[PDB]
RNA sequence: AAUAGGUUUGGUCCUAGCCUUUCUAUUAGCUCUUAGUAAGAUUACACAUGCAAGCAUCCCCGUUCCAGUGAGUUCACCCUCUAAAUCACCACGAUCAAAAGGGACAAGCAUCAAGCACGCAGCAAUGCAGCUCAAAACGCUUAGCCUAGCCACACCCCCACGGGAAACAGCAGUGAUUAACCUUUAGCAAUAAACGAAAGUUUAACUAAGCUAUACUAACCCCAGGGUUGGUCAAUUUCGUGCCAGCCACCGCGGUCACAC
């Protein structure tokens, strides 16, 4: 049996009920291009970043630890809406607990809105 | 919406053990010049502190600095917290799970076992390719050997010498010229997720027949000398995405002839990528019909001791011009393609014959046979800029 | 030579030892450009797998891939080392198996 | 080059080169139990952050030291003379030691052979026409050295008024780059330095720890791998391949009996 011994580090088994302590939710703002994802995030972040961007397009996934007025803390993952960043949207859906789908009323459902919904179904996260 | 989000989260009853080896996921990974290799991550189990040894795929780290979105150091990262982590000995891929290990030698042991597994998976893939190359060669070897029987090798070389006296092969240059329609690109990006996005767009290229897109090297960070050297080696083009190139790097590219193309928007960098592909494409000639004339009588003229066949033609629709190219048409078939050697009308050379003008037509090709009913269609050829067929979906 | 002749000249000056393709360095890093084959000089007959790589120094040399079979393609990264290939004239560099893209020869 | 060996030829002798056996140091691959000690960026490329020089009844002193690096490179040694400095102080001489003067001092290339004002006398005016060099002048390239250590540099322009311009060749750490990859520890308890009349304070010097088969020392109930196996050169069973695939430091092997793959 001259085979390399397995020395990998694996994920710990699911936490025991006793150990489990309540934690903050992770939320992702998913949607189509120029449907207001960043503008919505800014109002809760209380900071304006939309104007301070190249072309006003979100090309990165950023996690911000917002503190709600009630005293709760939420982590907002602002995903890009452009078609190029399909991988970024899938990765956001895999670490999120809730998906806030921003569907603009004027335009409605779009190609990337359906894609955002599909990623949520695969991750099985409430929308 | 804020109330609805809070309500649903409470219904979900989210809970995570806050103690024990840290678990997490990488959200972004990038290179900082001052802070080094940095990965933004979200904690999922346990609490992260300075000095925690972390493994993520083929990269491990010992937490040196923990900072928040604003850069302020944080002492602890409880579950479901965003936290930039420094101290990575290699750059983790985006989306890779993070696990905490007891010590640095244990981390290196874990990484050494993940690299080995990757090498075995590549090795098995390589084996099928090699077995294919080695099976083909063994057939060509058994065939040429079995050309003659299992006779003494001295005879086979002598019998082959008989057919070696009939053999004259030419060796092809070991280094062959890259064809004009080949675009080599170096992709450099600010963050790893941005680079993967551009690489997925380069995997949606379907017009390889007209022009080929080669990816020489991809990486994260500013343009470097190696990128300029790799671009000069393969005559490639460096595309920067939200990255900078210094005067030393930009000046070096001028001497080496490399083209650095720094962009900041992904639709801009793709449009420019398509403009370079279009340039490589071959110029699409546009054929515009100029005139049409039907032959009537064929004459044999003796000039300079040479018999010149002359096609007498009547221009029906349009006009014929000496410069514009011609083609011969036989009952719908295309017999010839070329230019007239001599255009002469009524013993006078006329460059442009109008509709209804009689003109004798002699071709430069003597093998062309002129009948009573042949047709000739003149045309003007204009090269037209050809655009790449590849569309990226946006 | 006489003692007076030996005094004028002086200690024998050892010719400066020449450097090889590695520039006096153990190994070097290079990028694969081509992947061809070469035939040995008489009396050996074979097709030997070689590759033209551009080193980090800037030069572009021909290297020999040892072992049975390989999957080296253009743009890959390989670590070269010294060691002449006796059959092949002008081949002075050898690719390091098990380093960078190049992988160990699969068993059997 | 040694106690030597192998290899020129059809063969012998002679000569001669290449290689082998020895010992180290990097790096690579495969592999790896512990303990203690030593040593520990590839790069004079660019540097986030934090710390690294204070003391003290106000003046002064100190931060010109240590620590660091190796770009450049005959300022380092001896003699003469003689400042600053210590010996509380005037004085004394001693000690230490710069500048100045004399001497000495790397390697390669002569396909660098001539340099071009490099000398003397005289109080001065000024006069004479010399001076160095095939025993290597002038010059070019390379390099830190002669190691209780020393020299030199201190982002660059030898220098630093000035300018470019905005400096980790201080510790830790990073980016780029390279075959080359140490912790963004603690404490002033010991020694050293600074300040102070002093108790004392300070110090990323240092001490004590951390990482790492680089090296040495020691050990272990369990726990061994790596490379060799034609000769040189210690040591191969049986298959498979069939001048193919592949191998060797050298000579060489493989064409259906391969101690060489
Ligand atoms: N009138 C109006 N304009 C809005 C509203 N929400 C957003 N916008 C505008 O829509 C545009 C796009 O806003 P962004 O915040 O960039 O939208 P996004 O969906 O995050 O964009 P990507 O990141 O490119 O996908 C901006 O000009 C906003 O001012 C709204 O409720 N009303
Ligand atoms: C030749 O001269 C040409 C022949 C026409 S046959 C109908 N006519 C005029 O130039
Ligand atoms: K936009
Ligand atoms: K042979
Ligand atoms: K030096
Ligand atoms: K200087
Ligand atoms: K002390
Ligand atoms: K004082
Ligand atoms: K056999
Ligand atoms: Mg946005
Ligand atoms: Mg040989
Ligand atoms: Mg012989
Ligand atoms: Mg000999
Ligand atoms: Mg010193
Ligand atoms: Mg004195
Ligand atoms: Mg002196
Ligand atoms: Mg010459
Ligand atoms: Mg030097
Ligand atoms: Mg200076
Ligand atoms: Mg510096
Ligand atoms: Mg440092
Ligand atoms: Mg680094
Ligand atoms: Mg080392
Ligand atoms: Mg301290
Ligand atoms: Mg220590
Ligand atoms: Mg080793
Ligand atoms: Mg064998």
């Amino acid at each position: 049996d001259k085979v390399r011994k397995n020395k990998d580090a694996v994920r710990r088994p699911q936490a025991d009920p006793a150990l489990l302590t309540p934690r903050s939710p992770v939320v992702t703002i998913m949607g189509h291009v120029d449907h207001g994802k960043t503008t919505l995030l800014d109002k809760f972040r209380k900071t304006q970043v939309a104007a301070v961007e190249t072309g006003g397009i979100t090309q990165h996934i950023g996690a911000f630890l917002v503190s709600l007025p009630s005293g709760e803390k939420i982590t907002f993952l602002d995903t890009p809406g452009h078609a190029a960043f399909s991988a970024m949207r899938a990765r956001g859906a895999q670490v999120t607990d809730i998906v806030v789908l921003v569907v603009a009323a004027d335009d409605g459902v779009m190609k990337q809105t359906v894609e955002s919904i599909q990623h949520a179904k695969d991750a099985q996260v409430p929308i | 919406l804020a109330e609805a989000t809070v309500a649903l989260a409470e219904m979900l009853e989210l809970k995570a053990d806050p103690n024990g080896p840290v678990e997490g996921t990488v959200i972004e990974s990038f290179t900082d010049k001052g802070r080094g290799l940095v990965t933004t991550a979200i904690i999922q189990r346990g609490t992260l502190r300075k000095g925690s040894v972390l493994v993520a795929g083929k990269c491990w780290a010992k937490v040196r600095l923990m900072f928040d979105e604003n850069g302020k150091t944080i002492d602890e990262a409880y579950p479901s917290m965003p936290v930039g982590i420094t101290g990575w000995r290699d750059l983790p891929s985006a989306g890779e799970e993070i696990l905490e290990v007891e010590s640095e030698p244990r981390a290196r042991e874990v990484v050494d076992w993940r690299k080995y597994e990757q090498e075995q998976e590549k090795g098995q893939e390589d084996l099928k390719i090699i077995e294919e190359k080695r099976k083909e060669h063994k057939e060509a070897h058994q065939k040429a050997r079995e050309k003659y029987g299992h006779l003494l090798w001295k005879k086979r070389s002598i019998l082959r010498f008989l057919e070696r006296k009939e053999q004259i092969p030419l060796k092809p240059k070991e280094k062959r010229e890259r064809d004009s329609n080949v675009l080599s690109v170096i992709i450099k990006g600010d963050v790893d997720g941005s680079v993967e996005a551009i690489l997925n767009i380069i995997d949606t290229y379907d017009a390889s027949h007209e022009c080929e897109l080669e990816l020489v090297h991809f990486g994260v960070g500013d343009v470097s000398a190696n990128d300029v050297n790799l671009a000069e080696t393969f005559d490639g083009v460096i595309y920067g995405f939200n990255v900078n190139a210094g005067n030393v790097i930009q000046q070096s590219a001028a001497k080496k002839g490399v083209k650095i193309k720094l962009h900041k928007i992904i639709y801009r960098l793709v449009e420019d990528l398509q403009e370079e592909l279009s340039s490589r494409l071959p110029c699409a000639v546009e054929e515009h019909p100029v005139g049409e004339a039907s032959i009537l009588a064929t004459f044999s003229v003796t000039e300079g001791k040479k018999k010149v066949p002359v096609a007498g033609c009547r221009v029906q629709k349009g006009q014929l011009e000496k410069q514009k190219k011609f083609k011969l048409t036989r009952n719908g078939h295309v017999i010839w393609k070329g230019s007239l050697t001599s255009l002469k009308h009524h013993k006078d050379d006329i460059s442009i014959v109008k509709t209804g003008m009689d003109c004798g037509l002699s071709l430069d090709e003597d093998n062309m046979e002129f009948q009573v009913g042949d047709r000739i269609v003149c045309y003007e050829e204009k090269q037209i800029q050809a655009k790449t067929s590849w569309d990226p979906g946006f | 030579a006489t003692l007076n002749q030996m005094h004028r000249l002086g200690p024998p000056k050892r010719p400066p030892r020449k450097l090889g393709p590695t520039e006096g360095r153990p190994q070097l890093k290079g990028v694969v450009l081509c992947t061809f084959t070469r035939k040995p000089k008489k009396p050996n007959s074979a097709n030997r797998k070689c590759c033209r790589v551009r080193l980090s120094t800037g030069r572009e040399a021909v290297c020999f891939i040892p072992g049975e079979g390989h999957t080296l393609q253009e743009h890959q990264i390989v670590l070269v080392e010294g060691g002449r290939t006796q059959d092949l004239p002008g081949v002075k560099l050898t690719v390091v198996r098990g380093k960078y893209d190049c992988g160990h020869v699969q068993k059997k």
